[PDB]
């Protein structure tokens, strides 16, 4: 009971995917999640209550 | 389910803590009668006000299978490549899990057990100490042979008996992965018996205990190259990993140290460690006294 | 008492002994002498982590004509053991009335910063203590013994589990033919 | 049987195998102050479990000639954990209580205790034209002792049991909530008192809402009954405690 | 003719399963049943005929 | 204008006529512990108003050469009314905070303060192969002072501002929740910190959940501005305080 997902694209602008099967009983044995790419800068660059529209003054 | 299969779902979750408030009634859960031989089923919520807790803790690692299913050394012996004693040229013992304590105390927590066994052997050799040490011995190849009760027994490293036309044998060469194989539940009875408050003879004498029930044959192991200019010596270590387990009528864990392999004999030993007084509780939490 | 049936008897008696604490002990199920060789303790010693509530059942073994009330208290960590009934009653406790129901259950609810504690307990995974006091002395009619014994049983509640298998400190050998 | 009984408040539980019943105030269970009965306008603190639980006071010894004992109430619990701390920090407080007096003996002992909660038990002075002391009134936990004879001394309460320190017939203390502990039938007394006062809340140091009195009417007695030690223990649990007017702590 | 079942869950609150095929003719050769988690404390903690409701006296 | 702002917790209210904004944790508002995140099984105490209100710490003086100041946190409020009492009586505690740093000057003064809350601010020793003191770490209210030069002494924190007592570049402290107080535009800073730790609850004496640092980056300055006295005041209010594991009070 296998999974097929896409490969990271290389040297050019269907054969661009790979297949994987897990052979172990523990999730710890699995390979790394190198393909997950989320992001949320907000937690850090903009943790202000009161939304700053910035195109407007920011004070006044 | 079927206790022979290598797969089977379901999480072993412990109980949630039910939220509990104040009470004034005739309910008296905290008052029982231990004389009945029943263990009280009281939980925190019966005696104090508790919040609700969704508990995800599982008892997976304390299942009998996961408790016993880890290879354990149950025996170790030596044999030489070359010697004048003939006897010292091969090793042999009688199968049992009674010669190494760790494994033994684990099994003895149950009166009867039934299971298949994964046997793994770790064999090592060293060159014996001496004045001349230079030689160029090719890789050592060993032979492990199992002799069910009643089979002819080797009398020398070169006995016809090692032909194993029928006994099962393992030939292995050093440097490779340790040898391994599974053995089925081999008992004459319906479960291996760890204790036997009985005799071998009908007249209530003869041999007492575990031994009369054993008789699972023995193991013989020898080198096959058979030679070495200078003396060398090998050590064979055997490991047991029970698998596909079933256990019955649990008993207290052995408290006194073991005295020998054939008996349950022991010397009187302390119930536990002493402390100063029945009220002694050490003071932690002090600006360090 | 290490090799006599006394180690199992908690002494209690008639007369004025209120100031006198009946007993007390640390809650280290897999480590302190009081618990380590117990059914629960021997099992905990094959693991490195534990979690859950514990049941302590106390059974009175005096004559039927004997009478009395005790205060059984459990104090979570952070302070030293209560040194008086006043201090002890500020924590978790039951007041046990000796009667036809010979036994009383003090349940030690799981209160901890962490989900698990080391069986080989340290101060970081401290669990506190339980102490016992006369709530109202032992009264008795004439012709009956003026002192008796209380026994204490321990067992795990249904929220109890253990993790991380390891060997027991309790068994060993110097050589084979074991 | 209905002799069996358990009670749980906070992290504490009481049990009895020989109870009578449970007496409830003047039939009123404690309740928190309602909006149409309140004057103090600030938000109350209601510690709940940290505060409404069983506190056990220091025990007393019942001797063949003990006249009796008493305790004043909100004061007496003033050093009991967070119930006491909340007292020190607030100007106003309000609470109800479950009082559980414990005393076990044997089928061969005999004696009978009256256990009463007297609301507003203003006491008289020994020195008739003098005035009492707070000390003559209460000693916190511990307990003042009634006396078998007339007492003297300035500041102390005229404590001859016979007049209950109030100038009435002790044998009439029964119009107040109470139970009896008759050793031959019973081994504890339980009374639940609701807040009773002529104002919705009050200061807990300045006003003793009520007094608990334990007076033996038939004295303790026994024979070669190798049990001469018969203690009495009082355990009480505040109920529905709420506090108002928070500020710095009061001066001990 | 293979079997797919779930893995024991690890380091986080579809790829959480594994596949297995048996290659030997004897059940003894199979791997351990580390995933079976039944339980019946009753045999031991409560082997009394006459059900003890315990919230009730237990004697009387 | 949005410079105007008011905040009310318990019996206390703060106001400003010159605020910037309000910074919120890592975007997370404080919340009480949820059942699916808890381990401690006993009922919590949630004092609410008695505990979640504004406590003002002793002020500090901003001098033309002040390097900076810091405060460790759950400890520091340990003597603040009932918030502190609940700390002493419980093994476990959990809280969030609204921190409001106040500093007003004049349109003719200048200077700029960085106000930061550093979670888990483990500090280094002055004596490189020695270890710190609790004293070198915190003095409750009051405040430890950073230093303009390397410090020595056993037990004290290596406090040269430049490395913030942590061995990093002070100018990078901005990945932590913070605001700046630039006198020309602003007269206060407000940061709401949620509980942050690797366990759901913790002991409040043994672990400093976070450190508040006030470091001037552009120094105070002025002229014949008959105002040389420019104080800084820290007011903080616990939010959603809850406590577990009640027992006798901890030893001071």
């Amino acid at each position: 009971g296998a999974q097929v997902s896409t490969q990271k694209t290389g040297a050019h602008e269907s054969i661009i995917h790979y297949t994987n099967i897990n052979y172990y009983k523990d999730a710890a044995s699995n390979s790394a999640n190198r393909q997950d790419f989320t992001q949320d800068p907000g937690k850090f660059t903009e943790p202000v209550k009161d939304i700053m529209v910035k195109s407007l003054p920011a004070l006044n | 389910g079927d206790v022979v299969e290598a797969v089977e779902n379901a999480v072993a979750r412990v109980a949630d803590t039910i939220g509990s408030g104040p009470s004034n009634s005739q309910a008296v859960p905290a008052l029982t009668a231990v004389e009945t031989g029943h263990t009280s089923q009281v939980t925190p919520s019966d005696t104090v006000q508790t919040r609700h807790v969704k508990n995800y803790h599982s008892r997976s690692e304390s299942s009998i299978e996961n408790f016993l299913s880890r290879s354990a050394c149950v025996y170790m012996g030596e044999y030489h490549t070359t010697n004048s004693d003939q006897t010292k040229l091969f090793a042999s013992w009688t199968i049992s899990a009674r010669r190494m304590v760790q494994m033994r105390r684990k099994l003895e927590i149950f009166t009867y057990v039934r299971f298949d066994v994964e046997v793994t052997f770790v064999i090592t050799s060293k060159q014996d100490q001496g004045t001349q040490l230079g030689q160029d011995m090719p890789p050592l190849t060993h032979q492990i042979m199992y002799i069910p009760p009643g089979g002819p027994i080797p009398k020398s490293v070169t006995d016809y008996t090692w032909q194993t036309s029928t006994n099962p044998s393992i030939f292995w060469t050093e440097g490779n992965a340790p040898p391994r194989m599974s053995i089925p539940f081999i008992s004459i009875g319906n479960a291996y018996s760890n204790f036997y408050d009985g005799w071998s003879h009908f007249s209530q004498n003869g041999v007492y205990g575990y031994n009369t029930l054993n008789h699972m044959g023995q193991i013989y192991v020898r080198h096959v190259n058979g030679s070495s200019p200078l003396p060398m010596t090998s050590t064979v270590r055997m490991y047991f990993k029970p698998k596909h387990v079933k256990a019955w009528v649990p008993r207290p864990p052995r408290l006194c140290q073991y005295k020998n392999a054939s008996t349950v004999n022991f010397s009187p030993t302390d119930i536990t460690d002493k402390r100063n007084s029945i009220t002694y509780i050490p003071d932690t939490v002090k600006p360090d006294v | 008492n290490l090799e006599t049936m006394d180690i199992y008897r908690i002494p209690v008696q008639s007369g004025n002994h209120q100031s006198s604490q009946v007993f007390g002990f640390q809650v280290q199920p897999g480590l302190d002498g009081v618990f380590k060789h117990t059914l629960l303790g021997e099992i905990l010693n094959y693991y490195a982590h534990w979690s859950g509530s514990i049941k302590l059942t106390f059974v009175f073994c005096g004559s039927a004509m004997a009478t009395g009330k005790f205060l059984l208290a459990y104090a979570p960590p952070g302070a030293n053991a209560p040194k008086s009934r006043k201090d002890a009653m500020l924590g978790t406790h039951i007041i046990w009335d000796v009667g036809l129901q010979s036994s009383c259950v003090l349940c030690i609810p799981w209160i901890s910063q962490t989900h698990y504690r080391l069986v080989q307990q340290d101060e970081y995974t401290s669990a506190g203590n339980v102490t016992c006091w006369y709530q109202t002395g032992i009264v008795v009619p004439a012709g009956t013994p003026t002192s008796c014994s209380i026994m204490c049983f321990v067992s795990a509640c249904n929220d109890f589990s253990v993790r991380l298998l390891k060997d027991t400190p309790f068994i060993q050998q110097a050589a084979l033919l074991q | 049987s209905d002799r069996v009984r358990s009670i749980t408040l906070g992290n504490s539980t009481i049990t009895t195998q020989e109870s009578a019943n449970v007496v409830v105030g003047y039939g009123r269970w404690p309740e928190y102050l309602r909006d149409d009965e309140a004057t103090a306008e600030d938000q109350p603190t209601q510690p709940d479990v940290a505060t409404c639980r069983f506190y056990t006071l220091e025990s007393v010894t019942w001797e063949k000639d003990s006249p009796g004992w008493w305790w004043k109430f909100p004061d007496a619990l003033k050093d009991m954990g967070l119930f006491g701390q909340n007292m020190y920090y607030h100007y106003l407080g309000r609470a109800g209580y479950t009082i559980h007096v414990q005393c076990n003996a044997s089928k061969f002992h005999q004696g009978c205790l009256l256990v009463v909660c007297v609301p507003e038990a203003e006491m008289g002075c020994s020195t008739v034209d003098g005035t009492v002391n707070e000390h003559g009134l209460s000693e916190g936990e511990t307990a003042k002792k009634f006396s078998a004879t007339g007492t003297n001394g300035t500041n102390t309460v005229q404590s001859i049991v016979t007049n209950a320190g109030m100038g009435v017939g002790v044998g009439n203390l029964t119009i107040f909530p109470h139970q009896w502990i008759n050793l031959r039938t019973n081994n504890c007394a339980t009374i639940v008192m609701p807040y009773i006062n002529n104002v919705p809340m009050d200061n807990m140091f300045r006003h003793h809402n009520f007094t608990l009195m334990i007076i033996p009417f038939v004295p303790l007695n026994y024979s070669s009954d190798f049990s001469t030690y018969v203690p009495i223990t009082v355990t009480v649990a505040p109920m529905c405690a709420e506090y108002n007017g928070l500020r710095l702590s009061t001066a001990l």
